[PDB]
């Protein structure tokens, strides 16, 4: 999982 | 009503996406002033044109790695640029904005490519699909003249496509649409279930409601709509597959981390 980039991208950009 | 709604997610739909089913059409026929799209059929034109897209993979070493994977990485682009697009637009989603990020990511993250090939239809013809923008067109027959399983990747897109676009839906009928792929209340780990889905009998409600005033005609264009959406989702399933093989059989095409993690335990 982790996801670390799709978290990056939801934040604000 | 819900209507302020369905105008709310159009908006964002139209601000949030570079290419559109109108710039599409327009293009894939049309002319007017000009701007004809170059032709990919063959390895010579595929050559010539990343000649320009790229003075990076024409002098580069990559100008002779397989077509296959120069072509697998130009497709892995437009994802990353659209998997940024959806990220946006799901954002720009009354209600999406205010769940546990966890549940945006996972939301996003089972329904970003059923999003991307519903999206892509619009810029496929029987024949072939625009690339780039819409400045190059690569041609279906040579994508099937690539060695397997490149060459069993569009077919599938191609006919789901053809079927697809049979619909004649519009872009607001596709902002709808996606929204309602993106918000599917029936995802694997979601937290907080119960709001979700809610959140997505709304949208489906509002896309109803949509569809039944503006192709009044199509009568059943909503219940074939929800066909498409559990055909979307085993052609994802399919893609996802034939990827876990050239990933695994073909070392050379590697994948952007984004959609590394996307992938990552999907199916
Ligand atoms: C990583 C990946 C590979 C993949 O689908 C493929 C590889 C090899 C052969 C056939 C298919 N595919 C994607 C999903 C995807 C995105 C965009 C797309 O079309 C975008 C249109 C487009 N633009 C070009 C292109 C542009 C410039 C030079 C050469 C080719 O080609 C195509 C099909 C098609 C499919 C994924 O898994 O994330």
């Amino acid at each position: 999982e982790r996801h670390k980039i799709l978290h990056r991208l939801l934040q604000e950009g | 009503d819900l209507k302020s709604l369905a105008k709310r997610i159009y908006e964002a739909y139209l601000k949030n996406f570079n290419m559109n089913k109108v710039k599409a059409r327009v293009i894939l026929s049309g002319k007017a002033s000009n701007n004809p799209p170059f032709v990919i059929h063959d390895m010579e034109t595929l050559c010539m044109a990343e000649k320009t897209l790229v003075a990076k993979l024409v002098a580069n070493g990559i100008q002779n790695k397989e077509a296959e994977v120069r072509i697998f990485h130009c497709c892995q682009c437009t994802s990353v640029e659209t998997v940024t697009e959806l990220t946006e637009f799901a954002k720009a989603i009354p209600g999406f904005a205010n769940l546990d990020l966890n549940d945006q990511v996972t939301l996003l993250k089972y329904g970003v490519y059923e999003a991307i090939f519903a999206m892509l239809s619009s810029v496929m013809n029987k024949d072939g699909m625009l690339v780039a923008y819409g400045n190059g067109f690569i041609t279906r027959e040579f994508l099937k003249s690539l060695r397997k399983p490149f060459c069993d990747i569009m077919e599938p897109k191609f006919d789901f496509a053809m079927k697809f676009n049979a619909l004649e839906l519009d872009d607001s009928d596709i902002s709808l649409f996606v929204a309602a792929i993106i918000c599917c209340g029936d995802r694997p780990g979601l937290l907080n279930v119960g709001h979700i889905e809610k959140m997505q009998e709304g949208i489906v409600h509002v896309l109803r409601l949509h569809l039944q005033s503006n192709h009044p005609d199509d009568i059943f264009l909503f219940p074939k709509l929800l066909q498409k959406m559990a055909d979307l989702r085993q052609l994802v399933t399919e893609h996802a597959q034939l990827v876990q093989i050239i990933k695994k059989t073909e070392s050379d095409a590697a994948l952007h981390p984004l959609l590394q993690e996307i992938y990552r335990d999907m199916y």
